[PDB]
């Protein structure tokens, strides 16, 4: 959005030193129990394990492929929530302009709390009036006293929580078959051999499953000076 | 050029020249050194420092000939 | 995560606080001095402020008084000059070496 | 200059011959200084003050919609007295235009 | 917290200690004294009286008092 | 922005209520006095409650000290005129206390005549 | 905390609180002046202590202008509502806002301390040289206060200008009023600082700008190049308040919003180019005098448009609404009072009329009707409108018809007679006067004591 | 078209596996870009050279499956298989298949209103139109009344002003007769007082 500042380096990828060292437990943790860093590396390890196995991709369904990469198959419930989330974020630093509100289609006023201050400017052209500010509280269909424009408050609330991308992913995504560490090892040997590492994440991940320091050059990789 | 700046005529004290309402002390509010001399009037201060030295009070400057010091820019 | 009860019964049975009593226009004239001289928190804060303000006023006062007396006696060079005339009188010499220098 | 919303004669035609202008009182009620209970502590007096806000009041019309307390300026939209942090969620000034895009509709 | 919602919550909820008000009025009273006390001091310094007697700088009748 | 200052947070529940040992609810200081006097008038005023609403604001005599209850009970045009004159009279009285018996010589009849002579000579 | 707070609304309260405190000293000085002027003779100041009177009038003017009305109308109400009107969480520069109020207090302490410790002499609030530069150290202290005050004013102006970058709603007329005052400060203050530094140079650095062959009239140009913009920096915030009160209380949308805004912009530009109407009697060139007189009379046009737009706001309002609220009465009283002050301003604008009326009490009454009556009442009306939002209590003002009537009557008793003595004529900045001017001076003095008594009834 | 063409974030490669741009202070190593172009080959020249993505051939069957399931995606996948997909081609593919999130109004809970209240919607709209009709007409009526009244003020201010015109008129007549006829005017009357 225009109100956001510049992408960080982390916005693209995370450093491999932030990979959890207990990979064996990481790949067995349920999604609802994974933190932001743990969830990043669960998806990256599992997603790259399937993508770096070309011979199996054509026989893998889009439902299974999306699960491996950690992408959520969309549906009307989740689409509604995500859309209203992105609309809330956009309105943080953007103007609020849209069609005239009526009983059939009230002006939708997203909010996290139970109230949001709103102003009615009336219709277009000569039907526009001076700003009339009012407090839009949930559970009431508001009508402007001047132009009769109907307003309504929409709350991004779900089960004692507000709506977030993390909440939407946890509520609607279902964990599939438990990730098999044999796949990690098999793909690791595929792209990492004879001092050539073409899957750096899988070389670090396999090292942790082995106990940290087992694979060649990994003790030297983990030895820091400050 | 500044190191060998030519002498200029002594200014005649004209109708509106050298007017003073009080002594020059803004540089030394408490010590009040050279109250009669102006802030960067080097020749007045030299003679004033000489009086203080003759009164057993040490002051710094205005004692070495220019041609006997480094960085003077006044040597032939 | 902390667990608290809905209510607590206090050990004492004193109703110390409540609504203000009806006050007149000049009620402050006696209530305010009463607080100053009878409420501990008020007169301990006053004494603390007065004591420490005066405490640090003394050393500054002593330094300035000596300085002020000196400045009235004359300029720095007038003081050194008086000690130079005295040294010239003690020795009976019209011209003596400057301080820190030999003959 | 603003002279109210434009009305077409068709919109002034009643659906019954007995329709008159609804006589709903827009006086919110009788008020005075907010009166706190002595028993209430600082926290509970704060709740009391938050429940006496006129700008949270409205008038419900015959069709169930409510006309809220409205003001020309947003100064009357914060709690009285003003809290330390007022507009946490950015107040939304709604502008109206005739532009539309197809994605919003479904056939 | 509910106590922190309102700025100056104790005063707004009518629980503040009255001493705060007394200090504010005292501060104003001291400010006022800065115009009266130097008047009295300056009058005495240059005349010997804290305040004049109306028209005592002009010629007065014998019975004037 | 994950982990930034939340847009909205719910208030935590208020601290436990305090009772006295006998069960009486503990009362806290309250600066809303019930002034003692014989006045019981109640004045109501229609007030702006935004753009489309009003509120009937009432002022009760017991909410005010005796001096205001007394003054606010009377008709405005009975009190106002008397008060205006009274304040003016008091001001003059205050300003006359410091000049009781002061008799400058320039206001005596002799000096008054001499000024008339000067005006005649100068055609003032 | 108390001093550390950065909350913009708390700081707004501090500005009003400090203005009332410093205001007590201001009013006391005014009472001294009026008491002295009650008759001819010496009343409360000895003939050997006449220098004190000169100091009283000087400090009265300086404090009321820079430490009371300006901190109240440009620092108090603005810091409390402007960020709300702009639908923004808080002021753009939080830390700068805190230091500004602290600076004002520190400069006030310096001034009052200089009363107590330094010899008491005066040179007017306009600090004309050479008199200002041949005085004692109290003049040096006052200069430090003004320069320090200037720092607070400029940084506060920078703070308000930044609202344009963050405003999330519509720039209402009031917001426009503050922004333009901020612009007027950014352009006028740097010139004031320069001339004040030159006063210091002559006082403290043996400079010779204000001795023969140096033009003393130079100071008056640079001073008044800030002076007159200052009088509009003090009135424009009041105009912004009046607009909000009339629209809100009458439930009527502002009429000619863009003309109101463009009238404020116009007043500022014109107010930046008319300063020499304060220098009519010095002996300026005929064409200069005619230019300044012409442009000074033009300022009435934009100022007149605003007045008439206010009148139609009150016209036609519903009768059922109670009209005795103190805020509404004060707002209406402002229109009635400001017209008197402005019209007399146009009279003095004619230079030939000004020859007779310069340095007379007619000028006093003129700027009192606008400031001592109009600006004060506007600040009171604005605070009164925000009583619920601010939350103060323990006063009987909101509905007090006695206070409004007594104030209006008695304030006019003070300054209406000062117009009369302007054609008598009684010079300004004097304490003794001829016996034939006692009547009017006495009437005004009775008015001053009475107004003070009415200030006690609010509590 | 932003930041002068300099990407905010970009990849750099180094030939020496143990090279550190912050610890070492050698002067022989030349950094490369994301495509591998050495830094000594200027951007203007390297950006003209055509770089295409080469995936291992074992991926061709997968890229073929994607094209068949989504025919609109086939031309991009074919370019990738044939090693003809540049970075720009990839970007076009990426943004072509991005879709906006959808909001469904049918899923929004509504403020509670009884069936009796819902049947009165037309009546309330009818009242609102009549209120707007009455408002608009009253504006014309009031504007005419009050602006006409302001004329009474003009006439009252013209009468009161004319009173002072008449006083001024008589004043000037009187002044013209002072030096001509008034006995108050005296000449050869005032004598110098002299120094006291
Ligand atoms: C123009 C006038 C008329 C106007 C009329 C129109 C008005 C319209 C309405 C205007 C409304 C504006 C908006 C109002 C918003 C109010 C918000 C508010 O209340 O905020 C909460 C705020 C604080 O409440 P809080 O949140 O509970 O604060 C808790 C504390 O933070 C923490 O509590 P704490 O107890 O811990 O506090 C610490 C406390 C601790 O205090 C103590 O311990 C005090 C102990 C007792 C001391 C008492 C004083 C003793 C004096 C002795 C003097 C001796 C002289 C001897 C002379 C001998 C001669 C021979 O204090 C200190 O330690 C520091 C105190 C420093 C300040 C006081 C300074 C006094 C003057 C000093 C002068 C020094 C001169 C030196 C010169 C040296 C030269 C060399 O309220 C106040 O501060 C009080 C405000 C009260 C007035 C509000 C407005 C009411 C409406 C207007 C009424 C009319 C007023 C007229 C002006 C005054 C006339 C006099
Ligand atoms: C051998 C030597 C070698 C060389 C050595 C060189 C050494 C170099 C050293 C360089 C540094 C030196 C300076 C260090 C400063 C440190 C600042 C700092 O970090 O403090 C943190 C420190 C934080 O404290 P804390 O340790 O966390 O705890 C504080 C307490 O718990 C209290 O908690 P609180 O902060 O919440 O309470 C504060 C508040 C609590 O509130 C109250 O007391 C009650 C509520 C208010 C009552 C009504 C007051 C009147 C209305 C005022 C409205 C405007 C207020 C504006 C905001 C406040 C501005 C002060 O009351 C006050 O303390 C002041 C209240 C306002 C007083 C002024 C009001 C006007 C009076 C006018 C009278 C005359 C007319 O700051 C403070 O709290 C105190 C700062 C004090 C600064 C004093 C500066 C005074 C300057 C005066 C003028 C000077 C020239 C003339 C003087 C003549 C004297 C005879
Ligand atoms: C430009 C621009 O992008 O402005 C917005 C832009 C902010 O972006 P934004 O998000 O679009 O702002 C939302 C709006 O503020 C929200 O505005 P809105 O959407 O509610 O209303 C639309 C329009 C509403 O505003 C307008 O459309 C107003 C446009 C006209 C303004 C008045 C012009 C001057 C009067 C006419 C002069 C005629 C001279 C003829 C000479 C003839 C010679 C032959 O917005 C603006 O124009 C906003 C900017 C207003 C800037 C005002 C700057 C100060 C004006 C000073 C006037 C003159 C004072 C004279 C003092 C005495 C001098 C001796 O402004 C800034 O970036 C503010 C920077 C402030 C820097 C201050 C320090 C400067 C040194
Ligand atoms: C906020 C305060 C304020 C305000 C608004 C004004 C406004 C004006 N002032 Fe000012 N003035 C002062 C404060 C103020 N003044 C002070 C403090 C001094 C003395 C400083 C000192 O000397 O120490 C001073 C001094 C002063 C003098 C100096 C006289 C002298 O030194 O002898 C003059 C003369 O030009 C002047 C003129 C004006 C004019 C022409 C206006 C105009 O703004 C007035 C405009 C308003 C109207 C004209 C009325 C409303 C308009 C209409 C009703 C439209 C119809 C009217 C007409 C068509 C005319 N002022
Ligand atoms: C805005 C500034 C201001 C204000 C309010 C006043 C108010 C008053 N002034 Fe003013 N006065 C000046 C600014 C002001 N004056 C200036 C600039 C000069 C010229 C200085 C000079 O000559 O060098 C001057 C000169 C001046 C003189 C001339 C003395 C002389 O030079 O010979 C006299 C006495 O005749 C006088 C009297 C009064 C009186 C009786 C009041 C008032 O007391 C009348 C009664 C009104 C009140 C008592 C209410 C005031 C209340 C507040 C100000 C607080 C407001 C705060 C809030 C609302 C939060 N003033
Ligand atoms: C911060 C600014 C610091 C300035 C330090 C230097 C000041 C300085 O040089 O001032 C002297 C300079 C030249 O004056 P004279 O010495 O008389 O010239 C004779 C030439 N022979 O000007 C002044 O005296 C004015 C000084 C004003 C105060 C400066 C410090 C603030
Ligand atoms: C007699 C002169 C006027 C005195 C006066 O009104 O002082 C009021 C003022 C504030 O008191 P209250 O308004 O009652 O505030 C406490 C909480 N309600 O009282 C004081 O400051 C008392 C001390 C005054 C000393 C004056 C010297
Ligand atoms: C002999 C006579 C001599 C007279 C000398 C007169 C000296 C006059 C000095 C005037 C200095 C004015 C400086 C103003 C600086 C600009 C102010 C400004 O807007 O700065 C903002 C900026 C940061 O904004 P925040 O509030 O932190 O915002 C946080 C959220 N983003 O502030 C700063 O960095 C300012 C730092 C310096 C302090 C400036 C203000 C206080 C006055 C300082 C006076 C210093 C000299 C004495
Ligand atoms: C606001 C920014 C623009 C301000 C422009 C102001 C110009 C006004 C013009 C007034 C005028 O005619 O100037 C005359 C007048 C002097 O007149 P007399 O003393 O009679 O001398 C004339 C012959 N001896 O000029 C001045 O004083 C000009 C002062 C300089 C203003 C400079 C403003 C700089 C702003 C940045
Ligand atoms: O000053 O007008
Ligand atoms: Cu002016
Ligand atoms: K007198
Ligand atoms: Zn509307």
């Amino acid at each position: 959005y225009r109100h956001w500042h510049r992408m960080s380096e982390d916005d693209w990828a995370l450093p491999l030193d932030s990979m959890p060292e207990d990979v064996k437990t990481l790949m067995a943790t349920p999604q609802t129990e994974r933190g932001f860093v743990e969830d990043y590396w669960y998806n990256r390890i599992r997603g790259e394990a399937t993508l770096l196995d070309p011979e199996a991709l054509p026989s893998k369904s889009y439902i299974a492929l999306a699960r491996d990469m950690g992408l959520q198959i969309v549906d009307e419930p989740s689409s509604h929530m995500m859309g209203l989330i992105e609309l809330y974020e956009y309105l943080r630093g953007a103007s609020f302009v849209g069609p005239f509100g009526t009983i059939e289609n009230p002006v939708l006023v997203p909010a996290v709390g139970q109230e949001r201050v709103v102003a009615c400017t009336g219709g277009v052209g000569d039907e526009e009036h001076f700003t009339l500010w009012f407090r839009c509280r949930e559970g009431f269909m508001y009508r402007c006293g001047e132009c009769d424009q109907i307003f309504m408050l929409v709350r991004l609330y779900y089960e004692d929580r507000y709506w977030t991308q993390t909440l939407v992913r946890d509520t609607f995504m279902s964990d599939g078959d438990m990730f098999d560490l044999k796949t990690l090892e098999r793909v690791h040997k595929m792209w990492n051999k004879d001092e050539m590492v073409r899957w750096e994440v899988g070389y670090w991940a396999q090292d942790y499953v082995l106990g940290k320091g087992v694979l060649p050059g990994m003790v030297e990789e983990h030895t820091r000076v400050n | 050029h500044q190191g060998t700046k030519p002498p200029r005529p002594v200014s005649l004290e004209s109708r509106f020249m050298n007017q003073r309402r009080y002594d020059f002390t803004w540089m030394h509010p408490q010590d009040k050194f050279c109250s009669e001399c102006r802030p960067v009037e080097l020749e007045c201060k030299k003679m004033c420092f000489d009086r203080y030295r003759s009164m057993d009070y040490r002051m710094y400057g205005f004692q070495r000939p220019r041609i006997q010091t480094y960085y003077s820019f006044s040597t032939c | 995560g902390r667990e608290l009860p809905e209510y607590v019964v206090l050990p004492h049975n004193q109703q110390r606080y409540g609504r203000d009593k009806s006050y007149s226009y000049f009620t402050c004239l006696w209530h305010f001095p009463k607080m100053v001289f009878t409420e501990k928190w008020c007169y301990t804060n006053i004494m603390w402020f007065v004591f420490w303000t005066g405490f640090w006023f003394i050393p500054n006062y002593i330094w300035w008084e000596r300085r002020y007396a000196y400045q009235k006696a004359g300029f720095h060079w007038e003081h050194t000059n008086r000690k130079l005339q005295a040294r010239k009188e003690a020795l009976g010499m019209d011209k003596v070496p400057a301080s820190g220098m030999d003959w | 200059i603003y002279e109210g919303q434009t009305v077409q004669e068709s919109e002034l035609i009643p659906q019954e011959d007995d329709w008159v202008i609804e006589e709903t009182n827009f006086c919110l009620g009788r008020n005075c200084y907010v009166r706190f209970r002595e028993e209430d502590d600082l926290a509970r007096r704060a709740l009391h003050q938050m429940d006496s806000q006129l700008n949270k009041m409205h008038t419900r019309l015959r069709d169930g919609t409510v006309i809220p307390y409205m003001s020309f300026h947003p100064d009357e939209m914060v709690d009285r007295p003003a809290p330390i942090h007022t507009f946490s969620e950015k107040p939304l000034l709604k502008w109206t235009w005739d532009e539309t895009y197809e994605e919003a509709y479904d056939d | 917290n509910l106590e922190d919602h309102f700025d100056l919550a104790e005063y707004m909820m009518k629980m503040h200690n009255p001493m705060s008000e007394y200090l504010y009025w005292i501060a104003g009273f001291v400010s006022g004294l800065h115009g009266i006390l130097p008047l009295l001091h300056s009058n005495y310094y240059f005349s010997g009286m804290f305040l004049p007697r109306d028209n005592d700088n002009t010629q007065l009748c014998d019975d004037s008092w | 922005r994950i982990g930034g200052p939340p847009v909205f947070m719910q208030f935590p529940p208020p601290p436990p209520k305090e009772y006295l040992a006998d069960g009486t609810p503990k009362t806290y200081p309250l600066h809303q006095p019930v002034f003692d006097h014989g006045y019981t008038w109640e004045h109501w005023y229609m007030t702006n409650a935004g753009v489309f609403h009003t509120v009937y604001y009432g002022e009760f005599a017991k909410d005010f000290p005796w001096r205001w209850g007394f003054v606010a009970e009377k008709p405005f045009w009975v009190g106002a005129p008397i008060l205006v004159l009274g304040v003016l009279c008091l001001g003059h009285i205050i300003q006359t206390m410091g000049q009781i018996g002061v008799r400058p010589k320039r206001y005596t009849p002799e000096w008054v005549e001499a000024t008339k002579e000067r005006e005649r000579a100068e055609n003032t | 905390f108390y001093i550390l707070v950065n909350n913009n609304k708390r700081i707004g309260i501090y500005y009003i609180k400090l203005s009332i405190i410093i205001g007590i000293l201001g009013i006391v000085l005014s009472y001294i002046i009026r008491v002295e002027l009650y008759n001819s003779g010496n009343r409360i100041i000895k003939y050997d202590n006449v220098n004190y009177y000169n100091m009283v009038i000087t400090l009265h003017g300086l404090l009321m202008i820079f430490y009371i009305i300006m901190p109240g109308l440009y620092g108090g109400i603005p810091l409390y509502i402007l960020p709300i009107l702009s639908v923004i969480t808080d002021i753009v520069l939080p830390r700068i806002n805190n230091i500004s109020i602290i600076i004002v207090l520190i400069s006030y302490i310096v001034v009052i301390n200089s009363i107590v410790i330094e010899y008491n002499i005066g040179t007017g609030w306009t600090l004309y040289p050479p008199l200002s530069i041949i005085g004692t150290v109290i003049v040096n202290m006052i200069l430090y206060g003004l320069i320090i005050i200037g720092i607070s004013s400029i940084i506060s102006a920078i703070n308000f200008m930044n609202i344009l970058i963050v405003i999330d709603g519509i720039i209402y007329v009031y917001i426009w009023s503050i922004i333009i005052t901020s612009v007027l400060l950014i352009i006028s203050l740097p010139i004031l600082n320069g001339i004040l530094l030159m006063i210091l140079s002559d006082i403290y650095f043996n400079s010779i700008y204000f001795i023969l062959n140096g033009d003393v009239v130079l100071y008056q140009h640079l001073f008044w190049y800030f002076g007159h913009p200052e009088v509009y920096i003090l009135i424009l915030p009041a105009f912004g308040i009046i607009s909000i009160i009339l629209s809100v209380l009458n439930n009527k949308i502002i009429f000619g919003m863009k003309s109101m805004i463009l009238a404020i912009i116009m007043i500022s530009i014109l107010g930046s180019i008319v300063w020499a109407h304060h220098i009519y009697t010095v002996g300026l060139e005929l064409d200069t005098k005619i230019y300044f007189n012409n442009l000074t009379l033009i300022i009435s046009i934009p100022t007149g448009n605003k007045i008439y737009n206010w009148i139609i706001l009150y016209i036609g309002s519903y009768n059922i609404l109670y009209n005795g609220y103190q805020s509404l009465i004060f707002s209406i009283m402002f229109i009635i009072i400001f017209i008197i002050g402005g019209i007399t301003g146009i009279i003095i604008s004619i230079d030939i009329i000004d020859i007779g009326l310069h340095d007379t009490y007619y000028i006093v009454s003129h700027f009192h009707y606008i400031l001592s009556i109009g600006a004060v009442i506007s600040l009171l009306a604005g605070i009164l409108l925000l009583k619920d939002i601010i939350g103060y209590y323990n006063v009987i003002i909101k509905i007090n018809k006695y206070f409004g009537l007594l104030l209006f009557i008695n304030i006019n008793i003070i300054f209406t007679p000062q117009f009369i003595i302007g054609f008598n004529v009684m010079p300004r900045r004097i304490l003794e006067y001829s016996d034939n001017i006692i009547v009017w001076n006495l009437i005004s003095s009775i008015g001053s004591i009475s107004t003070i008594l009415i200030l006690l009834s609010i509590f | 078209a932003y930041n002068g063409g300099y990407p905010f974030h970009y990849v750099v490669q180094y030939d020496d596996p143990n090279y550190d741009c912050e610890a070492d202070f050698e002067f022989e190593e030349i950094p490369r870009d994301e495509f591998g172009v050495p830094a000594h080959i200027p951007p203007e020249l390297s950006t003209q050279i055509r770089h295409t993505y080469y995936v291992p051939p074992q991926y061709y069957p997968f890229l073929k499956k994607l094209g068949e399931d989504t025919p609109e995606l086939k031309p991009y996948t074919d370019k990738l298989i044939m090693g003809d997909m540049t970075y720009d081609d990839y970007e076009e593919m990426f943004y072509k298949f991005a879709k906006p999130l959808k909001i469904y109004r049918s899923r929004l809970p509504l403020p509670y209103r009884t069936d009796e209240e819902i049947s009165q919607e037309k009546y309330v709209n009818w009242c609102g139109r009549w209120y707007s009709y009455r408002q608009r007409l009253q504006g014309d009526y009031y504007s005419r009344h009050y602006f006409r009244d302001w004329l009474i003020g003009v006439m009252l201010g013209m009468y009161l002003g004319n009173l002072c015109v008449q006083q001024h008129r008589q004043y000037r007549v009187d002044m013209k007769l002072f030096y001509l006829e008034a006995p108050e005017h005296k000449i050869n009357w005032v004598k110098p007082r002299g120094d006291l």
